[PDB]
């Protein structure tokens, strides 16, 4: 009969297709993607490490997929979409129009965004050398009035140590930051900001380690321990 | 100049909305106000399909309305046999971030497109027996939102570059460029006939072009937020528009003009996807709560609700007989509902 | 710009010329459309188990 | 369809005031937040504040905080801003902007350009 | 007393019976709320804890002794059920340590039919084994009264049930011991001042985790060795350890209330 052969050879047909999604899975599962986001082009993407571009890094024998935005238009609204699942959005943004705020702006609409709401940041502030240089300089004050008011906060600890200006500069961007992120969301997703210099290979160990807490958290999560 | 252009521009549209004021004499719901209701009615989840590892962006039904594609986050095409619940043909895509998939009329070809800003060609039947690319389209600067295919021969793509573009698949080059949306263009729907087609982008504005030269026929202009999901009217004189502003709408042609409105005081969720019945007294519009609503699109009552997902819709149609419904979802899970 | 400017105001004089019939008469068609193919839709009348192919 | 007109704001002197006014049709006011951005000469677009629906949750950049102040009026579909202190510096054009969804503590693309729901602008100079 | 000891057993026993009931019909008939493995893993741990809890209702209230086999196949039941439970306490930790010690590379084919394996083919080769040995280790002539169904050689007793449980209860103290230690880092994290404020919520998680983790049974150290509190301490919170699993993994979670309105 004809009816019975053809069901068999789509049921082995099938079986084979299945054997081969399974191996799939297996790949697609230990991968940890990445959605490396910049404020704009300024910001040094490209050394911290058309239409989407794809880098393959291993730390500790653990993948990591970066994927970097390019032919794109500079409207994000929809297809940012696609990265919801991502581990981890690791924002990038030089410290150095206003850009700064630009980036804040960013930053937040992406903090608060309905499909976002599940994915954490991890914060990157480079030109950490070129903010020192503007500070011990004779715009950041005029740029931010409350800076006048703010202080160096008591866990400050500022290990290069070059200036008691230039911590205080920087550690008020991070807290500019840290005010989104703390009030905006509690107990979905966290946000994990860095100093990077830009001549230093320790951001790869830093993302991984704030790769591992996401992961913990979203298991402990599971329990409602979190 | 520039002044005197804009205050050119801005009469026209005044014009324009007199001229339609003028065609509108009485609305849809008076006409359909002695209709019978629909009644009420309810489908079950008939089958699932559960192959897929990453979210399910898009899936589209063939001609024999018994296979269909699925294209995933994974990378993933796979085609359905829905009837016995196989499935055939899982390809791997180059690009994992797809967006759109679309199923040759023939059902001789399948093709996908996303972030890579490229529509992929696939030939399903081969000598060698096994799916590779026929041919890579390459002609847009941003993300394809949405493809169909035209004839098995041309192909027409909607990308984010806020452009759409009908192709020719046997030279792989452009044939017309549709220009005119702000917007990226976010979805497209073909007519029936295959000599129009209608395009939603992301201003509050959708506009129907056809296809042998492509210079924007009509526009409507009755959303108030990005248009997600478009889909045309069986008999072709009209279709339907779903957008972030929690609401359906039904334009006509040779109206050019509003007909009705479905929404909800308790919807406040974009709308995500739309299609419409084998007869059309039905609009399913796929939500952002999780949920899919069945309209009876002459009344805008809701008449059913197809609550089977766990995460947001996002794709949704209608076979070509109108025996089944299939919905994907966020959750990797296909649903056919009858 | 400009050029942005006279392909827009073109545009619009193009589409306020064509012609459209009353709201009323479009919606007949559509109301007559649904009934004439009420009868082969199985969405809007449950089919039975015998020929339904999703049994 | 979706229309903003901005208007008010022509020459000031500095350290004087002025009033715009953005006027909005074809969607529901009170469903959406409001923004005001700004483009410099040969600068680009910048965003300068912004204004939750009803009120309630107004914030401003950092070099108008002091000076501009936003509001809205919801029943009359209007957006406002107040700006009584000039300095030559924001000498721009302003526009007025409505994000992309209804209903969302966040919104997109606002500063970016060939942004869709976003208004002619006004120019507003500043000088002796 | 030795007499209310048996009616707090019986009383809790029946309490953990009935809402494991509900537990397991809970999880199984909606399939939104098993996605991921701790609930498949709660679900198998809940299926032993239930036939565990039964099985001891039904020896303890039946006083068979002219039945040399049926007594023997009561005892190796219970048994076998009591050492389902424990694998299944320490497969959760297991999992607990393959999701926050080991974090990444962690995915394994048929995670959830393995652990079904090891869960319930490892008392059945210790019961097995010990059947082939002697049928007799389960005949007659913890036992509650005189005669009652149970291992009676006081050789397999230590090895199967106290050094198994030994081994289990290690594993889950130190597992519990990692997850508070982390927990108590996250809480001092103190990203900007006041971070995470003690809630009712982290309590309720801790005590689900307590009771999910069997460190509930460490009273039995102290109860055996004498210390009467103790004892009717080890038997309370024993005894209705499923009830405390229904209480913070079926009420307290708000996805299956949700399900089931
Ligand atoms: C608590 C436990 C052992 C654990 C059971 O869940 C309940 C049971 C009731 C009788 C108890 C026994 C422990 C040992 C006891 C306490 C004796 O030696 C006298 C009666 C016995």
């Amino acid at each position: 009969e004809d009816q019975r052969n053809e069901e068999k050879a789509q049921r082995e047909a099938n079986k084979k297709i299945e054997k081969q999604l399974q191996k799939d899975k297996q790949v697609y599962r230990a991968t940890h993607r990445l959605l490396l986001l910049g404020a704009g082009e300024s910001g040094k993407n490209t050394i911290v490490k058309s239409g989407i571009f794809e880098t393959k890094f291993q730390v500790d024998k653990v993948n990591f997929h970066m994927f970097d935005v390019g032919a794109q238009r500079d409207e994000r609204r929809k297809w940012i979409q696609c990265f919801n699942d991502v581990t981890a959005i690791i924002f990038v943004v030089a410290s150095s129009t206003n850009r700064l705020q630009a980036a804040l702006k960013l930053f937040d609409s992406i903090w608060n965004n309905k499909w976002l709401r599940d994915t954490s940041v991890i914060l990157f502030l480079n030109k950490q050398d070129l903010l020192a240089e503007k500070v011990l300089a004779g715009k950041i004050e005029d740029y931010f009035p409350e800076f006048a008011r703010y202080t160096t906060p008591e866990d400050a600890t500022p290990e290069p140590g070059e200036d008691p200006r230039v911590t205080r500069a920087k550690y008020f961007i991070r807290d500019e930051f840290l005010r989104i992120s703390t009030a905006s969301g509690d107990g979905r997703h966290y946000c994990y900001p860095h100093f990077t210099c830009a001549v230093d290979t320790e951001n790869i160990r830093r993302v991984f380690n704030d790769c591992r807490d996401i992961i913990q958290r979203m298991h402990l999560r599971q329990y409602e321990l979190l | 100049e520039l002044d005197q252009l804009r205050q050119e521009a801005e009469q026209l549209k005044n014009q324009i909305r007199d001229a339609r004021k003028a065609c509108a004499d009485a609305t849809l719901s008076q006409i359909t106000n002695n209709i019978d209701p629909v009644g009420r009615i309810q489908m079950r989840t008939r089958r699932t399909l559960r192959g897929h590892l990453a979210k399910i962006y898009a899936m589209h039904w063939g001609t024999d309305s018994r296979l269909l594609v699925s294209a995933s986050q994974d990378g993933k095409l796979i085609i359905w046999d829905s009837y016995t619940t196989n499935k055939v043909h899982a390809i791997p895509l180059r690009s994992s971030w797809v967006m759109t998939c679309a199923y040759a009329p023939s059902g001789n070809y399948v093709a996908c497109g996303g972030l890579d800003n490229i529509c992929s060609i696939y030939n399903l039947k081969t000598r060698e027996g096994n799916v590779r690319v026929s041919r890579e389209l390459a002609g847009h600067t941003g993300y394809l939102s949405c493809c169909r295919f035209l004839d098995d021969n041309q192909i027409v793509t909607s990308s984010g570059d806020t452009t759409c573009a009908l192709w020719d698949i046997e030279t792989g080059q452009q044939t017309t460029t549709f220009t005119g949306h702000t917007g990226d263009v976010m979805s497209l729907s073909l007519a029936p006939d295959t000599r129009l087609f209608v395009s939603g982008a992301c201003d509050a504005s959708a506009k129907l072009w056809d296809v042998r030269e492509g210079m924007c026929r009509q526009t409507f202009t009755g959303h108030e937020s990005d248009i997600n999901a478009i889909c045309f009217f069986p008999n072709g004189n009209a279709f339907a528009t779903g957008s972030d502003d929690a609401t359906c709408r039904l334009f006509d042609l040779r109206a050019d003009q509003e007909l009705m409105t479905y929404s909800h005081d308790n919807i406040i969720c974009g709308i995500t996807s739309v299609s419409f019945s084998k007869s059309g007294r039905l609009l399913l519009a796929g939500y952002d709560d999780f949920n899919c609503n069945v309209w009876d699109a002459l009344k805008a009552d809701r008449a059913g609700v197809l609550a089977g997902h766990d995460n947001r819709v996002s794709c949704l149609g209608v076979t070509d007989d109108g025996m089944a419904v299939a919905t994907g979802s966020w959750d990797s899970f296909l649903k056919i509902w009858n | 710009s400009i050029a942005q400017a006279r392909k827009l105001v073109e545009q619009l004089k193009m589409e306020a010329n064509i012609d459209r019939i009353k709201v009323s008469k479009a919606a007949a068609d559509l109301m007559a459309y649904c009934e004439a193919h009420a009868k082969e839709d199985p969405l809007l009348t449950p089919v039975p188990a015998s020929e339904n192919p999703f049994r | 369809q979706v229309q903003l007109q901005e208007s008010g704001g022509g020459l000031v002197q500095p350290g004087g005031s002025l009033r715009l006014s953005c006027a909005a049709s074809g969607f529901t006011f009170s469903n959406y937040k409001m923004n005001w951005v700004r483009q410099a000469p040969g600068k680009g677009l910048e965003w300068v504040s912004d204004i939750s629906q009803s009120g309630a949750s107004i914030s401003y950049t950092g070099s108008v905080k002091g000076r501009f102040t936003i509001s809205r009026d919801n029943a009359k579909n209007t957006l406002y801003l107040q700006m009584n202190s000039l300095k030559p510096e924001d000498t721009a054009v302003y526009y007025c902007a409505r994000c992309p969804a209804p209903f969302t503590r966040d919104c997109f693309d606002v500063t970016s350009t060939t942004y869709a729901y976003r208004g002619q602008g006004t120019q507003v100079t500043v000088s002796s | 007393q030795m007499m209310a000891l048996t009616f707090i057993t019986y009383i809790g026993c029946g309490l953990s019976s009935i809402f494991l009931s509900v537990t397991l019909v809970t999880y199984i008939a909606f399939e939104k709320i098993r996605r991921d493995y701790p609930s498949k893993i709660l679900i198998q741990l809940c299926a032993a804890l239930l036939l565990l809890n039964l099985i001891f209702l039904l020896d303890s209230w039946i006083a068979l002794y002219n039945t040399r086999g049926f007594c023997i196949a009561v005892a190796v039941f219970l048994h076998y059920f009591l050492l389902v439970s424990f694998t299944w306490m320490g497969l959760e930790a297991f999992h607990m340590y393959l999701a926050l010690v080991k974090v990444f590379n962690t995915y394994i084919r048929k995670y959830i039919l393995k652990f079904c394996i090891v869960g319930w083919g490892i008392p059945a080769v210790v019961v097995s084994i010990v059947l082939t040995i002697s049928p007799d280790n389960y005949g007659i002539g913890n036992g509650t009264p005189d005669d009652f169904c149970w291992i009676n050689s006081n050789v397999v007793f230590y090895i199967t049930v106290v050094g198994y449980f030994c081994v289990i209860f290690l594993l889950n103290v130190s597992m519990f011991i990692v997850v508070l230690v982390q927990l108590c880092r996250i809480k001092k994290k103190k990203q900007l001042g006041a971070q995470r404020k003690t809630s009712i919520q982290d309590l309720r998680s801790i005590a689900g985790l307590t009771f999910l983790l069997g460190i509930t049974w460490g009273f039995a150290f102290f109860a055996w060795g004498v210390n009467v509190t103790f004892m009717y301490l080890f038997a309370i919170f024993n005894t209705l350890q499923g009830f405390f699993i229904f209480i913070f993994y079926c009420a307290a979670k708000e996805n299956v209330r949700k399900q089931w309105r």
